[PDB]
C-alpha cells in the first residue's frame, strides 16, 4: 500500500512536470493531464478498497467523467488552433504580448 | 509474488515518465494505454475489478480519438520517439536510475511507512470479510442511483453541457 | 454439388465441440469427479478453504461426511 | 502501551466438526430450527460485546449442539442424507434445484423418525 | 514605456482581429492508380484530398 | 492439466479458423455458381495449410518508411487477443470463470483496434493511414450501441458473467424478448470484425488492402487468422447470449454440440451476407449507428430497465 | 448563439460556484470549479478570432493544471485521516499546495502571467465575469479552511501580487490589462488578511466587484479598449466622466471614497496581529496603483484629447445605454464610506 | 397531425418506435399492480445476518424462533 | 495465475510465429522493394502529414457517450436496491438527457461531416 | 416467461441465503477461535524472539484503547511462510 | 458551510457519505469505523481547537488503525530479529510457521 501510493504520487508528479515543461506540441500536454487523472483515479480507488468504504467509489468515476469533458474541450480548442495556424504548436500563440 | 504490486506501480511510473517526456502523441497514447492496463491490473490486485475494466475502456476510447486527432493536427514529417533524441533517451534512462536510487536509499535511511523492500507483500489487503456476499465494487458505483443521487445529476449535467459546449466551440 | 461442403463444416464442428467437452472432463478429472467449484463471492471461497483444511490433504474436493465427527 | 490478552491454546479447544460444506448446506435448513437458541445466543453475545474473547464458551456450545444434530442424523438417517449431499456436492455452486428428489427423501425420513 | 524588447511591438487591432498570414491549403495528393482494382488497369488519377 | 486444456482450447480454434476460410471460399463459390477448392486435397481440406505454409515460407518486408516496432507488434497483439477472447467462454464450462467476463470481452475487443491503428500508422503509406482512420470511424460508430445493447440484455440476466446466461436461458432463448437488440447486436458484431458489408478497413475497391497493403506473408497471415477467429468468437457470443443451448448438468456435451451447431449457422450467415450485399460508405455506417440504432437502443434500454420493475422480474445477484 | 445554448451555458456558469459554496465535500467543490471553467470557455471563444482561441487555450491549460493539483490535495487528505473535508490534523504540504493552486486559478502573483493576456484577448462582458464571478469559489474554499493556511505563504503571495500589479499596470495602454492588474492587486489585499479575518476579504471582494463592474460597463458603452479611446468620452458621453473619475480614485484607495475602506480596515486588522511591515509595503504600493488611475483620469476627464470629424455622427444619434444598475453601483461604490460600520461588521 | 404521424410512420418509423417505447417505459410502472413487489423482493433477500435482539420481555410482536408464527411471511412471494 | 498463463502462452505463440516468419525464408532486400506502395508510382509526399478529420465533433461526442455508458453499466447492481423508484427515475433522467443532447447535435448538424 | 423464471430464481436465492444464515454462527465461532490461536502462536514466538532486545513488551498494543481491534492479514500471517500469506491476498482474486 | 443551504432546507446532497463511519451499502462497515466514530463523538460541540488536544488519544488511535505505521514497525523489527537469529543459528521456526500445521477446523 505505502509503496504503491508513493509510486503513484511520483507518477502524478512526473505527469505534472511534463504538463508544466511544454514542448512544441499541445496534445502531449493534454495526454500528460490525462495521465495525472489516471494516477489520481487509481490512488482514490486503491484507498477506497483498502478502507472498504464502498460509499466513496462513486467519486473516481466522477473524476473520470470530468477529466474526459476537459479533454473534449481541449481537443476542440486544439481544432481551432490548428485551423488558425495549421499546427498545434505553442510558439505560435504569442501575439497577446501587445 | 510479493513483488507483484510494486512491479505494477513501477511500470506505471515508467509509463507516466515516458509520457511526460512528450514524444509524438502516438507513442504517448501508447504509453497511456499501457499505464491504464497496469492501473487495471493493480486495482484488481487490491480487490476491485469494475473500476479497472472501466478506466481501461474509457482510456481506450480516449486514445482512439486522440490517434484520430493527432493524425490530423499533431503530426510531423519525422515524428519523435524516445530513441530519436539522445537527450530524451538519456533523461529516460536517468529517471529509471534515479527511481532505483531513491528506492534503495529510502529503504536505508527512511522509515518503513513509505518503502519497505523487506516486508513487501505484507500490506495489500489489510482487512477483509471472509464470510461475505455483497462486496463487489459495483455496489458502491451503483449507490449513485439510490443514495448518492447528487453525483449522478452532477455528472449527467456535465456531459449535457459538454455536448452543447463543444458544439459552440467548434462552430466556424 | 452443395453437399461437397459438409467435410469442412464437419471438421470445424468437431473442432468447436472439442474445447467444451475437454474442459468439462478435465475439470471433473482434476476436482474429484465434480464440477470445479465457482467462487463468485468471498463466502464460497471461505467454504472451499474450510474444505481444503479439514481434508487431510489440502484439496477442497475431498468431501468429508459423517464418518469424521465421532 | 498496554498488553493485549489472548486465551491459551487449550482454552480455545473444542470437538471440531471437520465436515465439508455441501453436507452443511444440505443440513442447514434443519440445523437452523434445531439449534436457533444456542446459535443466536452466541451471535448476539458477539455483536453486543464486539470481542471474540468474551464470547467463546457460547461458541463451544454451538459446536456441541451441531455435533449432536449431526449425530441424530448419523444414527437414524445416514443414507438418505448421504445421497442428498453427494448429489449436492457435484454442482459448481452446490445448488438445491439439482437434488430435489433426494431432498424430499431426507426430509420425509426426518419428519418421520425425528 | 519603450525598451529594447518592446521595439518590435505593434499596437493591437481595434477589433481584436489580426491580419494573419494566409496559410495555404495542404491537400494530400494520391496516385489512385494504376494497379488499383477500381482503376480499370491503366488509369493513374492523381487527385487531391482534404481527408 | 491446465496446459493440456489450453491446448484443447487453442489448437482446435486455429484448425477451425483454417476450415472456416475453406467453408467461406466454397460457400461463396457455390453461391457464385462455382465450386471452390477441390484440387489440393479431397474437396479442398488442404488449401488452408497450403496457404499458411506458403506464407510462412515467403520473404517478409521490412520497408524503409516504417516504424518496425509497431509494424511488428500489431499482428502479435491482434492474434493474442483473438485467442484470448475464447478463454472466458462457457461451452458450458469456461477455462477462466470471470464475474466481469462481458467487460473483459468488451475491453479486449476495443483493444484489438489498436493493432489496425498502429499497423496502418507504422506502415507509413497513405492507403494504410486511410484504413486506420476508417477503423477509427467504424469503432466510434459501433462501440456506443454495443455496450448499451449488451447492458439492456443483461438487465434480465443479473450480472456481467457469461455463465448466468445459461441459467437465464434454461427455459427459453433471449431472442424472443430481445430480438431487436439481437438484430442490432448482430450487425454491430458484423462491424466489429471489419466484415462485409463493413469491410471498409481493407476495402479493396477503394484502398488496395488498407492497413495490410505493406504487410507481407507472415504478419498478414496473423491478421487474417485473427479476423477469421474473431468471427467465430462473435458468433459464439450471439449464440450464448440470445440463443440458448440445452444445459442439463449431467449433459454438457449436448450443450457444446448445440453451441457448435448455432455458431456454424451464424458464421455461414456471415459468409452468406458477404456474398449477398455491396459495401457501405463509412459515413453511412456512422449515420446508421447514430440515427437508427442509438435512439432505439436507448428506448429499449429504458424499456428493459422498467420491465423488471412493473413485472417484479428483477434477476438475482448470484 | 441560440437561447437554449445560452441558457445551458450561463446556468452552468452560475451553478458552478454555487455548488462550491453550498457543498461540504471537497470533491464537489472541484466539480463546481470544473463546471465554471468548462462553461466559461465558449463565451470567450465566441468571437472566433486567433486572440480568442489563444486566450481560451491559456485559460484552459492553467485552470486544468490547478484543478488537478487541488484534486491531488483532496485525494491525499482522503488517504490520510479517511475523510474528505480538511481538518486541523492535515499535512501542511497538502494545505500549501492547495493554496498555491487556488492562487494559480485566481491569478495571484507569481501565478499571474496568464490573466492580463486572457483578459486582453476576450470581449469585455466576459472579462467582467472572469474577474468578478470566477474569483469567488476559490475564495470560498480559502474561507472554509482559513485557520489552516500558512501566513508566510499567503503574505509573500500578497506582497508579490501588489508589487506586480502596480508595476505592470503602470505601463499599460490597453484598459483590459489595467483591470487585470487591478484584480491582481485587490486579490493580494483580499488574501493578505484571510487567515486573521475572512469577513474582510469578502468585504474587499464585494467592493472591488461593485467598483469594476461599472468601469467595465463604461468601457462597453463605446467599446473603449485604450487610453486614447476613453480620451474621447468628453465628446461622446461627457455625463460619465464624474462617475469614472470617482470610481477610479476609489479603486486607488482615496478618502472619502469607500475604496479606501478595505485598505484601511485591513491595515488595522493586520496591525492588531503585529504585521506592521506587510501593511506598510502594501499601502505604499497601492499608492503606485493609484498613480496610473490618476494618469488615466487626466487622459479622460481633467483634460480634453483631440477628437475626430466623425464623432459628430455619434453626437447626432441616440443611445439606450447604460441601464439603471450602472448609476446604482457607481454611487454605492464611492459615496458609502459614512456607512462603514454597517459594511465592516 | 394524424397525417404527420402517418408520413413519419412511413418515412422515419425508427424515431416513432423510439418515442413510443420511451413513453411506455415511463408509463407502465404507473400502471402495473406488480410494481410494488420489486422493492419487497429486494428487501426480502437476507444478504446479511438477521442479528437477534435481547429478550427484554416486552417484545410480544417479535418471535422466539424462525418457525414461530410471527413476523413477515413470504407467501405473497411463494405464490406470485 | 491461470489467466496470466494463458495470455503469456498466446504471446509466445504469436512471437514464435513471427520469429520463424522473419528467420526461415530466403530474403533479397533492395530499395525499390522496400519502398512505399502508392499504386505503381512514387509518392508525391509523406504519409506523415495532416490528414484532415471530418468527424472530429462526432468523436468528441463519442467520448461523452462512452462516459454515459460507464454510468449506465452499474444498473445490474442498482436494481437490487430497496430504493427502486429512485433508481428508475435517475436512469430515465439520464437516458432522456442523453437522447436530448444527441437530438440537439443532430438538429444542429454535428453528426454530419464537414465537407 | 422471464418474469416467472426470475421470480423463481429470487426464491432459490432466498433459499441459498437462508442456508448461509443458518451456518454463519458456526463459521464465526471457528474463525474467531482460529484467529485467537494464530495470534497466541505468534505471541509465543514473539516472546522467544525479542527475549533479550532492550525495552520490548511482547503483547504491547499500538493503541491506547483496550477494546478488541480485529487483527489484519499482515499480523495474522506475518511470521508464517509466504504462500500461506499470498493465498490470503490473491487467493480469491486469482480464482479457484 | 460557506452557504449552508442544506442545513437550511434540511437535506443531504453531499454530507451523508463524507467519512468512513457513514452508512455504507448493505450495512457493511469500513475499517477504523469505531475509531472514527469515537473521534467524531469526542470532537462534537467543542470546536477544532479543543479537539486537537482533547480528542488526541482517539485521533491517534484512528490514525494508527488507518495507516498502521506502528504495526508495520513492530512486525518489521520482529522479522529482522528473527532473520538475525536464523543467520547466526539461534532459532528454528516451529511447524505451524513452516506450512506443517494442524489445519483447524
Ligand atoms: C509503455 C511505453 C514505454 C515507455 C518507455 C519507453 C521505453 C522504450 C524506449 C526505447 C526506444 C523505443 C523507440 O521509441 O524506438 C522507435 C520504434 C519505432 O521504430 P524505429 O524508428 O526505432 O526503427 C528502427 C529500425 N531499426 C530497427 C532497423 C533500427 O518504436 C519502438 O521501438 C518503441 C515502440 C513502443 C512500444 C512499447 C511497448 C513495448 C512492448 C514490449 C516489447
Ligand atoms: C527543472 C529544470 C530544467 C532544467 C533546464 C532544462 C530545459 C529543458 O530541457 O526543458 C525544456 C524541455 C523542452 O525542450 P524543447 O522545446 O523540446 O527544445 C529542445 C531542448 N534542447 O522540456 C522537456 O524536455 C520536458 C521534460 C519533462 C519530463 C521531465 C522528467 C525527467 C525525468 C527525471
Ligand atoms: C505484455 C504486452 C502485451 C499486453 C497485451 C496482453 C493481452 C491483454 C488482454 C486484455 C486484458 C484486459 C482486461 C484486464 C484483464 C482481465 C481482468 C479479469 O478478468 O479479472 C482478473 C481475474 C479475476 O477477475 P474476477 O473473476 O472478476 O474476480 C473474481 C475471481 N474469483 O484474475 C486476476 O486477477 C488476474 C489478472 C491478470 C490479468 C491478465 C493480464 C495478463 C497480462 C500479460 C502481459
Ligand atoms: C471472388 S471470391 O468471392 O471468391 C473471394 C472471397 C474471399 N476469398 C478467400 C477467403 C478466405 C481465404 C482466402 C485465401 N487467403 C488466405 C490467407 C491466409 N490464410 C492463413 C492461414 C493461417 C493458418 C491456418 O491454419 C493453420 F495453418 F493450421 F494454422 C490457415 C490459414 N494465413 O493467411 C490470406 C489471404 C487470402 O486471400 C481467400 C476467395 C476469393
Amino acid at each position: 500500500m505505502p509503496s504503491t501510493f508513493f509510486n503513484l504520487t511520483m507518477a502524478f508528479s512526473l505527469s505534472l512536470l511534463g504538463t508544466l515543461m511544454f514542448r512544441s506540441h499541445l496534445m502531449s500536454t493534454l495526454l500528460c493531464l490525462e495521465g495525472m487523472v489516471l494516477s489520481l483515479f487509481i490512488m482514490t480507488s486503491v484507498t477506497s478498497l483498502n478502507s472498504n468504504s464502498m460509499s466513496s467509489m462513486p467519486i473516481p468515476i466522477t473524476i473520470l467523467v470530468f477529466a474526459a469533458c476537459e479533454a473534449a474541450v481541449g481537443l476542440a480548442l486544439l481544432v481551432k488552433v490548428s485551423n488558425t495556424y495549421g499546427t498545434d504548436y505553442v510558439q505560435n500563440l504569442n501575439l497577446l504580448q501587445c | 509474488m510479493n513483488n507483484y504490486i510494486f512491479v505494477l506501480s513501477s511500470l506505471f511510473l515508467v509509463g507516466c515518465l515516458g509520457l511526460a517526456l512528450k514524444p509524438s502523441p502516438i507513442y504517448g497514447g501508447l504509453g497511456l494505454i499501457v499505464s491504464g492496463f497496469v492501473g487495471c491490473l493493480m486495482v484488481l490486485g487490491f480487490g476491485g475489478s469494475f473500476l479497472g475494466l472501466m478506466v481501461f475502456l474509457i482510456y481506450l476510447g480516449g486514445m482512439l480519438v486522440v490517434f484520430g486527432y493527432t493524425t490530423a493536427m499533431a503530426t510531423e514529417e519525422y515524428p519523435e520517439t524516445w530513441g530519436s533524441n539522445w537527450l530524451i533517451l538519456g533523461f529516460l534512462v536517468l529517471g529509471v536510475i534515479m527511481e532505483v536510487f531513491l528506492i534503495c536509499v529510502l529503504n536505508y535511511y527512511d522509515e518503513v511507512g513509505v518503502i519497505n523492500l523487506d516486508g513487501l507483500g505484507d500490506w495489500l489487503m489489510y482487512e477483509v470479510d471472509d464470510v461475505g456476499v455483497m462486496l463487489e465494487g459495483g455496489i458502491g458505483v451503483a449507490a449513485m442511483y439510490s443514495c448518492a443521487t447528487w453525483m449522478m445529476v452532477v455528472a449527467g449535467w456535465s456531459l449535457f453541457a459538454g455536448i452543447f459546449i463543444i458544439i459552440e466551440i467548434t462552430r466556424d | 454439388m452443395w453437399f461437397e461442403i459438409l467435410p469442412g463444416l464437419a471438421i470445424m464442428g468437431v473442432c468447436l465441440v472439442i474445447p467444451g467437452v475437454s474442459t468439462a472432463y478435465i475439470h471433473k478429472f482434476t476436482n474429484g469427479g465434480k464440477e470445479k467449484r465457482v467462487a463468485r463471492v468471498q463466502y464460497q471461497w471461505y467454504l472451499m478453504e474450510r474444505d481444503r483444511r479439514i481434508s487431510g490433504v489440502n484439496r477442497y474436493y475431498v468431501s468429508k461426511g459423517l464418518e469424521n465427527i465421532d | 502501551p498496554g498488553i493485549v490478552e489472548l486465551p491459551t491454546l487449550e482454552e480455545l479447544k473444542v470437538e471440531e466438526v471437520k465436515v465439508s460444506s455441501a453436507v452443511l448446506k444440505a443440513a442447514a435448513h434443519h440445523y437452523g430450527a434445531q439449534c436457533d437458541k444456542t446459535n443466536k445466543e452466541f451471535m448476539l453475545c458477539r455483536w453486543e460485546e464486539k470481542d471474540p474473547r468474551r464470547c467463546l464458551k457460547e461458541g463451544k456450545l454451538v459446536n456441541g449442539c451441531a455435533l449432536n444434530f449431526f449425530r441424530q442424523i448419523k444414527s437414524h438417517c445416514a443414507e438418505p442424507f448421504t445421497e442428498y449431499w453427494t448429489c449436492l456436492d457435484y454442482s459448481n455452486m452446490q445448488l438445491f434445484r439439482h437434488c430435489r428428489q433426494q431432498q424430499a427423501k431426507f426430509d420425509q425420513c426426518v419428519l418421520d423418525k425425528l | 514605456y519603450p525598451s529594447k524588447e518592446t521595439a518590435h511591438w505593434k499596437p493591437p487591432p481595434w477589433n481584436d482581429v489580426d491580419i494573419l498570414k494566409e496559410k495555404a491549403v495542404t491537400n494530400m495528393t494520391l496516385n489512385f492508380g494504376p494497379q488499383h482494382p477500381a482503376a480499370h488497369g491503366v488509369l493513374r488519377l492523381v487527385l487531391e484530398l482534404s481527408g | 492439466m491446465f496446459f493440456i486444456n489450453i491446448l484443447t482450447l487453442l489448437v482446435p480454434i486455429l484448425i477451425a479458423m483454417a476450415f472456416l476460410t475453406l467453408v467461406e471460399r466454397k460457400i461463396l463459390g457455390y453461391m457464385q455458381l462455382r465450386k471452390g477448392p477441390n484440387i489440393v486435397g479431397p474437396y479442398g481440406i488442404l488449401q488452408p495449410f497450403a496457404d499458411a505454409m506458403k506464407l510462412f515460407m515467403k520473404e517478409p518486408m521490412r520497408p524503409l518508411t516504417t516504424s518496425m516496432s509497431l509494424f511488428i507488434i500489431a499482428p502479435t497483439l491482434s492474434l493474442t487477443l483473438a485467442l484470448s477472447l475464447w478463454v472466458p467462454l462457457p461451452m458450458p464450462h469456461p477455462l477462466i470463470n470471470l464475474n466481469l467476463g462481458i467487460l473483459f470481452i468488451l475491453a479486449t475487443s476495443s483493444l484489438s483496434v489498436y493493432s489496425i491503428l498502429w499497423s496502418g500508422w507504422a506502415s507509413n503509406s497513405k492507403y494504410s493511414l486511410f484504413g486506420a482512420l476508417r477503423a477509427v470511424a467504424q469503432t466510434i460508430s459501433y462501440e456506443v450501441t454495443m455496450a448499451i445493447i449488451l447492458l439492456s440484455v443483461l438487465l434480465m440476466n443479473g450480472s456481467y458473467s457469461l455463465q448466468t446466461l445459461i441459467t437465464t436461458q434454461e427455459h427459453m432463448w433471449l431472442l424472443l424478448p430481445a430480438w431487436p437488440m439481437a438484430m442490432m447486436w448482430f450487425i454491430s458484431t458484423l462491424a466489429e470484425t471489419n466484415r462485409a458489408p463493413f469491410d471498409l478497413t481493407e476495402g479493396e475497391s477503394e484502398l488496395v488492402s488498407g492497413f495490410n497493403v505493406e504487410y507481407a506473408a507472415g504478419p498478414f497471415a496473423l491478421f487474417f487468422m485473427a479476423e477469421y477467429t474473431n468471427i467465430i468468437l462473435m458468433n459464439a457470443l450471439t449464440t450464448i447470449i440470445f440463443l440458448g443451448p440445452l444445459y442439463y448438468i449431467n449433459l454438457p456435451e449436448l450443450y457444446s454440440t448445440n453451441f457448435m451447431m448455432e455458431a456454424l449457422l451464424l458464421s455461414s450467415t456471415f459468409l452468406w451476407i458477404r456474398a449477398s450485399y455491396p459495401r457501405f460508405r463509412y459515413d453511412q455506417l456512422m449515420h446508421l449507428l447514430w440515427k437508427n440504432f442509438l435512439p432505439l437502443t436507448l428506448a429499449l434500454c429504458m424499456w428493459h430497465i422498467s420491465l423488471p420493475i412493473f413485472t417484479a422480474g428483477v434477476p438475482p445477484y448470484m | 448563439m441560440n437561447p437554449i445554448t445560452l441558457a445551458i451555458i450561463y446556468f452552468t456558469i452560475f451553478l458552478g460556484p454555487v455548488i462550491t459554496m453550498s457543498s461540504t465535500n471537497l470533491m464537489l467543490m472541484w466539480v463546481g470549479l470544473e463546471f465554471s471553467l468548462l462553461a466559461i470557455i465558449p463565451m470567450l471563444i465566441n468571437k472566433k478570432n486567433p486572440r480568442s482561441t489563444e486566450a481560451a487555450t491559456k485559460y484552459f491549460v492553467t485552470q486544468a493544471t490547478a484543478s488537478m493539483i487541488i484534486l491531488l490535495a483532496i485525494v491525499l487528505n482522503y488517504k490520510q485521516l479517511g475523510t474528505w473535508m480538511f481538518q486541523q490534523q492535515t499535512n501542511g504540504l497538502i494545505l500549501n499546495m492547495t493554496l498555491m493552486a487556488l492562487s494559480m486559478k485566481l491569478g495571484l502573483a507569481p501565478f499571474h502571467f496568464w490573466l492580463p493576456e486572457v483578459t486582453q484577448g476576450i470581449p469585455l462582458h466576459m472579462g467582467l465575469i472572469l474577474l468578478t464571478w470566477q474569483k469567488i469559489a476559490p475564495l470560498s474554499i480559502l474561507i472554509q479552511i482559513y485557520p489552516l493556511l500558512n501566513s508566510t505563504i499567503i503574505l509573500m503571495l500578497a506582497i508579490t501580487s501588489i508589487f506586480m500589479g502596480a508595476w505592470g499596470g503602470l505601463n499599460q495602454t490597453q484598459m483590459r490589462k489595467i483591470m487585470a492588474y487591478s484584480s491582481i492587486a485587490h486579490m493580494g489585499w483580499m488574501l493578505a488578511i484571510l487567515p486573521y479575518n475572512p469577513s474582510l476579504t469578502l468585504l474587499n471582494l464585494m467592493i472591488y466587484i461593485i467598483l469594476t463592474a461599472p468601469m467595465f460597463m463604461a468601457l462597453m458603452l463605446n467599446n473603449s479598449m485604450t487610453i486614447n479611446s476613453i480620451s474621447l468620452l468628453w465628446n461622446k458621453t461627457p455625463a460619465m466622466l464624474t462617475m469614472i473619475s470617482l470610481m477610479l480614485l476609489s479603486l486607488g484607495g482615496l478618502p472619502p471614497l469607500t475604496g479606501f475602506l478595505p485598505k484601511w480596515i485591513i491595515i488595522t486588522e493586520l496591525m492588531k496581529n503585529n504585521c506592521l511591515i506587510m501593511a506598510t509595503l502594501m499601502a505604499m504600493m497601492a499608492l503606485l496603483n493609484l498613480f496610473f488611475y490618476t494618469r488615466l483620469i487626466y487622459s479622460t476627464s481633467l483634460t480634453m484629447f483631440p477628437t475626430n470629424n466623425n464623432s459628430k455622427m455619434m453626437t447626432h444619434q441616440t443611445k439606450t445605454k447604460p441601464n439603471l444598475m450602472f448609476s446604482t453601483l457607481a454611487i454605492m461604490s464611492t459615496m458609502t464610506l459614512p456607512l462603514a460600520p454597517q459594511l465592516i461588521t | 397531425i394524424s397525417a404527420f404521424l402517418k408520413n413519419a410512420w412511413a418515412k422515419e418509423p425508427v424515431l416513432v418506435v423510439s418515442f413510443s417505447v420511451w413513453g411506455l417505459a415511463i408509463i407502465m410502472p404507473m400502471i402495473s399492480p406488480y410494481t410494488k413487489y420489486a422493492s419487497m423482493i429486494n428487501k426480502a433477500t437476507p444478504y446479511n445476518y438477521p442479528v437477534p435482539v435481547r429478550d427484554d420481555g416486552n417484545m410480544p410482536d417479535v418471535p422466539s424462533h424462525p418457525q414461530d408464527p410471527l413476523g413477515p411471511s413470504l407467501d405473497w412471494l411463494k405464490n406470485l | 495465475m491461470n489467466l496470466y498463463t494463458v495470455i503469456f502462452i498466446n504471446i509466445l505463440l504469436s512471437l514464435t510465429l513471427i520469429l520463424v516468419a522473419f528467420w526461415l525464408p530466403q530474403m533479397n532486400l533492395y530499395s525499390e522493394k522496400a519502398n512505399p506502395y502508392e499504386c505503381g508510382f512514387d509518392p508525391t509526399s509523406s504519409a506523415r502529414l495532416p490528414f484532415s478529420m471530418k468527424f472530429f465533433l462526432v468523436a468528441i461526442t463519442f467520448l461523452l457517450f462512452d462516459l454515459e455508458i460507464a454510468l449506465l453499466l452499474p444498473l445490474p447492481w442498482a436494481i437490487q436496491t430497496i430504493k427502486t423508484s429512485t433508481m428508475m427515475i435517475m436512469a430515465f433522467i439520464l437516458v432522456t438527457i442523453l437522447s436530448l443532447g444527441l437530438a440537439y447535435e443532430w438538429t444542429q448538424k454535428g453528426l454530419e461531416w464537414t465537407e | 416467461r422471464m418474469m416467472r423464471w426470475n421470480q423463481e430464481r429470487r426464491r432459490l436465492l432466498i433459499e441459498d441465503l437462508e442456508a448461509r444464515i443458518a451456518l454463519m454462527p458456526l463459521f464465526q465461532a471457528e474463525k474467531d477461535r482460529r484467529t485467537l490461536q494464530i495470534l497466541r502462536e505468534n505471541l509465543e514466538e514473539e516472546a522467544i524472539i525479542m527475549k533479550d532486545v532492550p525495552n520490548w513488551k511482547v503483547g504491547e498494543s499500538v493503541f491506547h484503547t483496550t477494546r478488541w481491534v480485529p487483527p489484519l492479514i499482515g499480523e495474522m500471517y506475518g511470521l508464517r511462510t509466504k504462500e500461506e500469506m499470498s493465498n490470503a491476498n490473491f487467493g480469491f482474486t486469482w480464482y479457484t | 458551510p460557506f452557504l449552508d443551504i442544506q442545513k437550511k432546507l434540511g437535506i443531504s446532497l453531499d454530507r451523508h457519505f463524507m467519512f468512513l463511519s457513514a452508512e455504507q451499502p448493505y450495512k457493511n462497515a469500513a475499517r477504523c469505523h469505531a475509531f472514527e466514530k469515537e473521534w467524531i463523538e469526542c470532537a462534537h460541540g467543542i470546536g477544532g481547537t479543543r479537539a486537537k488536544k482533547e480528542c488526541k488519544i482517539e485521533f491517534d488511535d484512528f490514525e494508527e488503525c488507518l495507516l498502521r505505521y506502528k504495526t508495520m514497525r513492530r512486525m518489521h523489527d520482529i522479522k529482522k530479529q528473527r532473520e538475525k537469529l536464523m543467520k547466526e543459528g539461534k532459532y528454528t521456526p516451529p511447524p505451524h510457521h513452516s506450512g506443517r500445521e494442524e489445519p483447524r477446523p
